[PDB]
RNA sequence: GCCGCGGUAAUACGGAGGGCGCGAGCGUUACCCGGAUUCACUGGGCGUAAAGGGCGUGUAGGCGGCCUGGGGCGUCCCAUGUGA
RNA sequence: GGAGCAAACCGGAUUAGAUACCCGGGUAGUCCACGCCCUAAACGAUGCGCGCUAGGUCUCUGGGUCUCCUGGGGGCCGAAGCUA
RNA sequence: UUUAUGCUCU
């Protein structure tokens, strides 16, 4: 039912005496892509472990991902640290346009069309836990007036 | 010019029968049903994780092998269906459907796409009454294919429009077999096709 | 019946931390006199109401509640309250990660079953006199932290804290979890992360077993039959 | 001293709502009240009314927000994520008509001052003018 | 081209088989723009990364509180001419 | 003008050397008047003015209906937020 | 109160 695709995968090394010790850190995305997505880090001794865990992580953080037509309500602009995306909506018949990682989520996610640019950092890390905050910001006109009213 | 030699080597390094072969690619030996993988001294090693541009290179190769286009052609036809207003990814796909070439072989005239090009550039095609001998010649809603004149005889027509019979041409065409002759209906719709492909991440390719 | 009256909330239930406070506990308080915030209890009222409103609720619908209490005033009045209401509660140290590790805190608790499963039993006697002291040793620890958080297998939908403030680390714990939280808190702690709140002493037993005390009854009435006064008057002052 | 009073609103409304106050009070201005009257026929605040601080003119206004939600950080989405001048005294930003904004593809309001009154992005394309752009909100 | 290969097992040099990309073309060099929000109007900054003037006083300039009229310079609207 | 101190300089030690570090001497200078020089880790490495956004405590200095309140300064801890 | 120094590429 779920769908797993993975981003990045890096080898960290603490220092002690006689040695570098190493230790892996995955990057996972899981989504349905019927609106449903979810980041996960995790680190283990080796990379399977890591992976596993990420996932594990991964559904342990989702989103309601409101779209419309393979698409999104408004353009949203979010920064994570000194890191920055840019969503803007396109029209359907387009395509997704975006970098490895904030492709990534946004295809496990729904989305078809989409313009986005990365700004500031590009730190993939950092990129994907602000695409994250970046959609679980996003509102329709729906919970848009379901604020603005009274009472 | 277009490409020329060894086939089955794309027949099965795209990994997929992609049927540029004549009845070959049917019988039991795309090459793909003997070995099922890439060709060269490598091709029984274990394949790596592709890189996320491989495979829109690999799937951009796969269509533009099918059509047997020369990539000068085949991108000059790609930014034209970005210009064009439309879904882009499956307006693409009607432009090179609608080749001389492609229609003849889509007709059956000819079996081969490559088969069906040494058709139109050797006189034995006629559109709308009219001589032409240009593999890529675009035709439109309502035009006249039909085979020529002075090669209504030849064993490789009669023989090769026989065999069409039992066989239903895609919506978008249709052709009255007995005359020689069939009509342009309509641009294939995305859904009147079931290329092998995933026309999607061609778009993705060109988006450097 | 359920209810309290501002009469018997006059023994020390109306304030105790003076300009110790958390300035987000404004609409709880009325006034500052002999140095000490005054909480005024009309509200509480109003909050105390719409509190058992959910605990009521709760309890009708065999929801569990798990007690906290590490104080000193509030660490007896809550063994016994519990108990009497047949729920989980925390009596000495409350061990991190009990809510978000209850997965790995519980095995924890299997062990004491398996422990108690070994008193006086066929095979015990068998092990040397060394082991024997230890093995119990490791059981009377055991017991001391997780006697009142043995029951109940599976994690609540609500804790009642005796102070938001001493026990920050369990208010959030559950919040995670979205477990719901209720407490008593004078001016130590803020409201916001408080979702059913007792604005009163939390200090001072006079305070937490009045109010914790039949609050503990109002939760048998949804179960079936409020019986009589509790263990409350102990060492009291 | 204040070299922007309008922009100063603003911003006194951008900190209140980052602490959930009630209200704040703001000096008082003719105009200054007919962008606050669009911020509440908008919805983006309750209202406001005229008082008196020290026998001074001023604007106590209501703010509102979402409702309390659960997990950590249980506090209120907002009516007001974002609110800033554009044309300022520094800089000012004036749109013809056919050059009016899009705040967050409709799901905004655009505040602009024209020859015909405060009006707001849809207001003003219906009325077909255009004029000094005050500020965004969303 | 950048990181960097060659120290007697080199997918990094040379040849070979094989493979990939284009094809009457394929490479190279030079130059422009892009990526470079890396001159930031859109769209950046200045405690420790480059970046607050040693401090004052003050000229021009820039910006400027609340209320009401007049003018209509900016601004906005329409019409029209021109924009080969 | 010159007491003490002390670049330079001399001597005694130390050291492989010791144009240094330690010791004994010691001149400009350090001081005053007047006139120049215009530097600095001239440091909060944080330009100035104004409005807005929880509090706790210590301190200097005003006014108060002198337990507390209020104004201007000087410190620490800290809401929200900011920050690599 | 006596010490200074450690060839080149990995
Ligand atoms: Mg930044
Ligand atoms: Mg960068
Ligand atoms: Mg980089
Ligand atoms: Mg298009
Ligand atoms: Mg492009
Ligand atoms: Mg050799
Ligand atoms: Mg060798
Ligand atoms: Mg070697
Ligand atoms: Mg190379
Ligand atoms: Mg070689
Ligand atoms: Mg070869
Ligand atoms: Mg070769
Ligand atoms: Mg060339
Ligand atoms: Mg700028
Ligand atoms: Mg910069
Ligand atoms: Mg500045
Ligand atoms: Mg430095
Ligand atoms: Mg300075
Ligand atoms: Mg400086
Ligand atoms: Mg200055
Ligand atoms: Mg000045
Ligand atoms: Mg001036
Ligand atoms: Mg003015
Ligand atoms: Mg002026
Ligand atoms: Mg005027
Ligand atoms: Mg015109
Ligand atoms: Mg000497
Ligand atoms: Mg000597
Ligand atoms: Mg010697
Ligand atoms: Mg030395
Ligand atoms: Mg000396
Ligand atoms: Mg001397
Ligand atoms: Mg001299
Ligand atoms: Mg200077
Ligand atoms: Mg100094
Ligand atoms: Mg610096
Ligand atoms: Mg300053
Ligand atoms: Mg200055
Ligand atoms: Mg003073
Ligand atoms: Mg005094
Ligand atoms: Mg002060
Ligand atoms: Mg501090
Ligand atoms: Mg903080
Ligand atoms: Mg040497
Ligand atoms: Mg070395
Ligand atoms: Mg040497
Ligand atoms: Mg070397
Ligand atoms: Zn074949």
């Amino acid at each position: 039912d779920f769908e797993e695709k993975m981003i990045l995968i890096r080898r960290t090394a603490r220092m002690q005496a006689g040695g570098r010790r190493f230790r892996f850190g995955a990057l996972v995305v899981v989504g349905d892509r019927q609106g449903r997505v979810g980041l996960g880090f995790g680190k283990a001794p080796e990379v399977p472990l890591a992976v596993q865990k990420a996932g594990y992580y991964a559904r342990r953080n989702m989103v309601e991902v409101p779209l419309q037509n393979g698409t999104i309500p408004h353009e949203i602009e979010v920064e994570f640290g000194a890191s920055k995306i840019v969503l803007k909506p396109a029209a359907p018949g387009t395509g997704v346009i975006a970098g490895a990682v904030p492709r990534a989520i946004l295809e496990l996610a729904g989305v078809t069309d989409i313009l986005t640019k990365e700004l500031g950092s590009r730190n993939p890390i950092n990129i994907a836990y602000a695409t994250m905050e970046a959609l679980r910001q996003l509102r329709t006109k729906a919970d848009v007036e379901r604020l603005r009213k009274g009472e | 010019g277009r490409y020329i030699g060894p086939v089955c080597r794309l027949c099965r390094r795209e990994g997929v029968k992609l049927y540029l072969k004549g009845e070959r690619c049917y019988s039991p030996k795309c090459a793909m049903e003997r070995r099922p993988y890439p060709p060269g001294q490598h091709g029984q090693k274990r394949a790596r994780r592709p890189s996320d541009y491989a495979v829109r290179l690999r799937e951009k190769q796969k269509l533009r092998r099918i059509y047997g286009i020369s990539e000068r052609q085949f991108r000059n036809l790609f930014e034209e269906a970005s210009k064009k207003k439309g879904v882009t990814g499956s307006v693409f796909l009607g432009l090179l459907e609608s080749r001389l070439d492609n229609v003849v072989y889509r007709l059956g005239f000819a079996v081969s796409r490559r088969q069906a090009r040494q058709l139109v550039r050797h006189g034995h095609i006629t559109v709308n009454g009219r001589r032409v001998d240009l593999p890529s010649y675009r035709v439109r809603p309502g035009d006249e294919i039909a085979v020529a004149e002075k090669s209504r005889n030849l064993e490789l027509i009669r023989q090769n429009l026989e065999a069409m019979k039992g066989r239903k041409v895609g919506p978008w065409l249709s052709l009255d077999v007995e005359g020689m002759k069939g009509k342009f209906l309509r641009l294939p719709d995305r859904e009147d096709l079931a290329l092998p492909v995933n026309e999607q991440l061609v778009i993705e390719f060109y988006s450097r | 019946e359920i209810t309290v009256k501002e009469l018997l909330e006059a023994g020390v239930h109306f304030g105790h931390e003076r300009k110790r406070w958390n300035p987000k506990f404004a609409r709880y308080i009325y006034a500052e006199r002999n140095g000490i915030h005054i909480i005024d209890l009309q509200k509480t009222m109003e909050e105390l109401e719409r509190t058992f409103r959910f605990i009521e609720d709760l309890a009708m619908r065999g929801g569990t509640i798990l007690f906290v209490g590490t104080k000193k005033q509030a660490q007896d009045i809550v063994r016994m309250e519990a108990e009497r209401a047949g729920m989980p509660y925390v009596n000495q140290r409350w061990l991190g990660g009990m809510l978000t590790n209850f997965k790995t805190i519980s095995q924890r608790v299997h062990r004491l079953e398996e422990l108690e499963a070994l008193f006086a039993s066929p095979e015990i006697e068998e092990r040397p006199k060394k082991e024997q002291v230890r093995l119990k040793h490791e059981l009377e620890r055991l017991q001391k932290y997780l006697s009142g958080f043995r029951l109940l297998k599976r994690l609540p939908d609500a804790i009642f804290v005796v102070d938001p403030t001493k026990e920050a680390i369990a208010v959030r714990e559950a919040r995670k979890l979205f477990i719901p939280v209720i407490a008593l808190a004078d001016t130590d702690s803020d409201p916001d992360l408080v979702d059913y709140i007792i604005p009163g002493n939390d200090d001072a037993i006079r305070s937490i077993q009045l109010i914790l005390s039949r609050a503990v009854d109002l939760i048998i009435q949804a179960r079936g039959g409020v019986v009589e006064p509790s263990p409350s008057y102990a060492l009291v002052q | 001293m204040l070299t922007d009073p309008i922009a100063d609103m603003l911003t006194r409304i951008r900190n209140a709502t980052r602490v959930y106050k009630e209200s704040t009070d703001v000096p008082a201005s003719r105009f200054k009240e007919e962008i606050l009257r669009i911020l509440a026929r908008e919805g983006f605040i309750k209202g406001y009314e005229r008082v008196d601080v020290d026998g001074k003119p001023y604007l106590r206004v209501y703010l509102k927000y979402g409702p309390r939600r659960q997990g950590p950080d249980p506090r209120p989405e907002q009516v007001i994520h974002h609110i800033r001048r554009i044309s300022k005294p520094g800089r000012r930003v004036y749109v013809g008509v056919k050059e009016i904004p899009r705040v967050r593809r409709g799901l905004g309001i655009a505040i602009l001052s024209t020859s015909k009154g405060v009006l707001t992005d849809r207001e003003a394309r219906k009325l077909g003018v255009g004029g000094e752009l005050i500020c965004e909100v969303w």
